[PDB]
């Protein structure tokens, strides 16, 4: 059970980051998308 | 009754005991 | 009335207390006011028992030696000193009617069930006490202003330059658990803090 | 300062030792199971005048990422439960072979131990396996001493008279049908 | 990259008044003052066994050109249980300047009662193999001691090709007492 | 009788003293701990994908 | 029975099941020693009336599984919060970290950076920028826990004491001046959660000033991008 | 033009992070 849990660990940190990368990734696009003249 | 009991496979085998502490005493 | 029904008490032992209290009351003489003595006096006995075991789990637990207690059994009555200052709970059998009561050196009061809660409205107060005397101190030196925070930290920001800056003027604390002052300065060489730390906790 | 060395020994057979590992693994800790994989050398002290003098120095073989230790254990002390003996623990740098020789010590036999450890309380407890060096000079080719495997339950304590042989006969009961511990030699 | 000399009395003035001068200059220059430092060592038989302060969980033992293995504190009890030593120690002790990256330790050198000299002990923190860095230790030195001189003394180690712990600091250290020992 | 006896010299065998110093604990906290973090983050994704429908209009 | 011994961790003594809910293969080093009891309920295990209701660290600032183990866990938990909070608690009265912070019965006010009060409560019954804040607590302590039984002090040569893998290095590798040695001593429990409060903090704030500034300009415009 | 810009990025967005949702839910239910 100690490896079948490990395993279970393992598999969420993965998902998790996957998920803060992507997420970074259109984060940086928003970066760049609420930085641009709010004249109007 | 029978009893006759012995256990089974001794695990100390004592002078291979006496060997190893000898050899990690001693010598060999 | 003279005959005992079944008591309750909030806050086998209550069997005989039971038995016990049901025993003395024919005597005949004023039954039902002997009877509230003696139970009121069974009454400041649990609470004073409840106290000590409440003062022995926060000096095991939490406080340490920041508490020592002086205290008498078969007197019941307990005194607990923090870092000078002793604070104490008797029962002044005089007139055992009037409930529980409590000292301090100077204070310049309701008490339930809670005896942590009564070491820091204690500390508290006390503390609120060594700031008032700050504050005398710089008035006396400057009479130009000075502040106070009253919210749980116990404050006493003193400002160091005429345009203040809250950010960093100088903060004054009194460590409610022990009574030496801190302070912060925001970047004064961690090691003067130091040194002016002795000195203000000296005199 | 001038720690003390309680010791206990004892063999354990091949099968018999997947056994006693297993069971041992039940009741050391959780933290995990410890290989161990050293190279010993003994280094004597001619000692012109009076007796011989011996030092024992274990390097690491499975980390490589460690140094390596000096021990100088003392005459065997001589009721307590336990063989006691003075324990100099010395952890030294990838040098003491030539320091050593230039002290003026030779190595005298060397003995390669690979085995488990495991740490319940203050104790310490190990088996491993003394394979013999073929070659003087070599951790390649490593013939086996004995069929079976040895166990040490092994304490180093103060000097000051402690309970540390209470807790070994205890430990020692616990694992009685599989093992065998006691004083030796 | 540690370097060390001995600066003589120059007297002039005492030798704690050397000292006196010295922790004047280095105050001078502005520089913070930390924790004392002391390094002492022994002889046996030949053998030399000495601790410093700036490593005290390991004891060092070192032959004159040989080896010179790091140990842990528990070093001198070996010694001790191995009787099978001739009472001169000697002995350093004095404070610990700390300059932006660079601490220099000087100390009055003693052998029983009497102080023989002065040492000097100066160490580049952030540093690799010195042969790249003598330069800018040097350059300090000409400051503080250059008044009598600093002279290399990294050549003990400069021979190499790359490499630095802290042992050839000892081996520096060894090497001055050796000298400070035999002339008055 | 015999079968019960084989069993109890095996016990025997097995010599069963104080209980075992074994749990599976830790990695069960640590586990527990991932699937509180994925909760966390798919609860604020949640609220994430909420605001940028309502700003979607 | 097979499967809850296969889950939760128990030695059975006395015609009874001593069953350990405190953390000691982990070594915790809290007195509690946890020991629930079971009775026979397949359809049960009864918690020891010391850790009942529910747990909840409310760390905050200021302006269908077996029945069984759902219990276990809960009792587990319960147990874990109380212990994390034992250590708050005597911290608070330890070091004496640079801020000053009152501990009361159950709540532990603090402040960092003056206007801000950070309360870490423990609500026994029967936020989010401080839930943040209570994950990584609860894994400091279990790194705590760690720290004492652990591989690192497990010695890699036959030989001296149970040393921290670095302690050994301190020694031939002539390693450490008094910081080199400093690196190994500890640093608390409160005063490491507070530096973590007031970086989130810190950081809220200057996010907020650098957007504020964003807002009130449209001239010059300020980009930005966090890591 | 950046009307438009701007809710394409945002519903871009929004398609994204319904995608890992979805995901992150299933990996808790697994």
């Amino acid at each position: 059970r100690n490896q079948q849990l490990r395993t279970l660990q393992e598999e969420c940190d993965r998902k998790l980051i996957t998920l803060r990368d992507e997420i970074s990734i259109d984060l940086y696009e928003l970066e760049e998308e609420y930085y641009s003249s709010s004249s109007s | 009754e029978s009893g006759g009991l012995r256990p089974n496979k001794q695990t100390f085998n004592p002078t291979d005991t006496n060997a190893l502490v000898a050899a990690v005493a001693f010598g060999k | 009335p003279w005959r005992l029904l079944k008591l309750e008490i909030l806050v086998m032992q209550i069997s005989f207390i039971h038995q016990l209290v049901q025993s003395r009351l024919f005597a005949d003489e004023k039954p039902l006011q002997d009877m509230y003595n003696c139970l009121h006096s069974f009454c400041l006995s649990l609470q004073l028992e409840v106290l000590h075991s409440q003062t022995l789990m926060l000096i095991r637990e939490r406080w340490g030696d920041l508490v020592q207690v002086e205290r008498y059994h078969a007197g019941k009555c307990l005194s607990l000193s923090v870092w000078v200052h002793k604070v104490t709970i008797k029962i002044d059998e005089n007139d055992v009617s009037k409930p529980l009561q409590i000292f301090h050196d100077p204070p310049l009061k309701i008490d339930h069930l809670s005896i942590e809660k009564l070491l820091i409205d204690s500390v508290h107060a006390r503390a609120h006490q060594k700031l008032q005397e700050l504050k005398a101190i710089l008035r006396g030196f400057n009479a130009n202003e000075n502040s106070s925070i009253e919210t749980a930290l116990p404050a006493l920001v003193v400002p160091i330059l005429e345009p203040c800056g809250n950010s960093e003027c100088l903060h004054i604390f009194v460590d409610l658990h022990s009574g030496m002052f801190q302070l912060m300065l925001y970047g004064l060489d961690q090691a003067t803090l130091d040194d002016m730390e002795k000195s203000v906790n000296d005199d | 300062i001038n720690m003390m060395e309680y010791l206990l020994q004892g063999s354990v057979l091949d099968h018999s030792l997947e056994s006693l590992i297993h069971r041992l693994r039940g009741l050391c800790d959780n933290m995990e199971p410890e290989t161990f994989l050293d190279h010993e050398m003994v280094f004597l002290l001619k000692g012109q005048q009076a007796s011989p003098f011996v030092l024992r120095a274990r390097r690491s073989m499975d980390r490589a990422g460690a140094p390596w230790h000096l021990r100088y254990l003392g005459q065997p002390e001589m009721n307590r439960h336990a063989l006691v003996r003075n324990c100099v623990d010395i952890a030294t740098s990838e040098n003491l072979t030539d320091f050593l020789m230039e002290m003026g010590f030779r190595m005298d036999h060397e003995f390669v131990a690979k085995g488990h450890l495991f740490r319940k309380g203050i104790m310490k407890i190990m088996v491993y396996k003394i394979f013999r060096i073929l070659v003087p000079g070599n951790t390649d080719s490593t013939e086996a001493l004995s069929l079976s495997y040895l166990v040490e339950l092994s304490v180093v304590a103060p000097a000051g008279q402690d309970m540390v042989s209470d807790d070994m006969k205890n430990f020692a009961e616990q694992l009685k049908p599989l093992v065998h511990l006691e004083k030796i030699d | 990259v540690t370097c060390v000399s001995q600066m003589p009395v120059a007297e002039g003035k005492s030798v704690q008044q050397t000292v006196e001068l010295l922790t004047r200059k280095l105050e001078m220059l502005g520089a913070e003052k930390q924790g004392t430092f002391c390094v002492d060592c022994e002889t046996y038989h030949l053998m030399y066994v000495m601790h410093n302060s700036e490593y005290p969980l390991s004891c060092f033992a070192l032959f004159e050109n040989g080896p010179c293995l790091i140990a842990d504190t528990n070093f001198d009890v070996l010694m001790v249980k191995l009787k099978g030593a001739k009472a001169s120690k000697i002995e350093t002790r004095g404070t610990r300047y700390q300059y932006c990256d660079f601490l220099v330790k000087v100390g009055t050198v003693t052998m029983g009662p009497s102080a023989r000299g002065i040492s000097v002990e100066v160490e580049y923190g952030p540093c690799v193999v010195a042969s790249d860095c003598w330069s800018l230790l040097l350059e300090f030195l000409q400051s503080f001691l250059g008044s009598h001189t600093p002279g290399a003394p990294a050549v003990f180690g400069n021979r190499h090709d790359a490499v630095y712990g802290p042992a050839d600091t000892m081996v520096q250290y060894m090497e001055l007492f050796n000298k400070i020992r035999k002339q008055q | 009788e015999a079968e019960l006896s084989a069993q109890i010299r095996y016990l025997t065998q097995v010599a069963t003293g104080q209980p075992h110093e074994g749990s599976s604990y830790s990695s069960r906290k640590d586990c527990q701990m991932a699937l509180k973090r994925v909760d966390y983050a798919r609860l604020k994704l949640s609220d994430v994908a909420r605001t940028c429908e309502q700003m979607l209009e | 029975l097979l499967r809850l011994r296969q889950h939760w961790k128990l030695r059975k003594v006395g015609d009874k099941i001593l069953g350990d809910l405190s953390y000691r293969s982990a070594g915790s080093l809290f007195p509690h020693h946890g020991t629930f009891e079971v009775i026979k309920n397949t359809d049960d295990v009864q918690i020891p009336s010391d850790l009942e209701g529910s747990a909840y660290i409310k760390v905050s600032i200021q302006k269908g599984s077996p029945h069984w183990q759902t219990k276990l866990e809960a009792a587990q938990n319960v147990l874990l919060c109380k212990e994390i909070f034992a250590q708050l608690s005597r911290e608070a009265v330890q070091i004496k970290s640079q801020v000053p912070h009152i501990v009361v019965k159950n709540q532990i006010i603090s402040q960092p950076f003056p206007s801000l009060q950070l309360s870490i409560s423990l609500c026994h019954s029967s936020e989010d920028h401080l839930y943040v804040l209570e994950h990584n607590l609860h894994l400091l302590i279990r790194e705590f826990h760690k720290q004492t039984l652990s591989s690192i002090m497990m010695p890699h040569p036959a030989s001296a004491p149970f040393g921290h893998k670095r302690m050994r290095l301190s020694g031939p590798q002539a390693f450490d001046k008094n910081e080199i040695n400093s690196l190994q001593s500890s640093e608390g429990l409160l005063e490491k959660i507070i530096k973590q409060a007031k970086h989130i903090f810190l950081r809220s704030r200057a996010a907020a000033t650098i957007d504020s500034l964003a807002s009130r300009i449209e001239d010059p415009q300020i980009q930005a991008h966090w890591s | 033009n950046e009307l438009q810009r701007k809710d394409a990025l945002v519903q871009k967005h929004l398609t994204k992070l319904r995608h890992w949702q979805q995901v992150l839910e299933d990996i808790n239910v697994q």
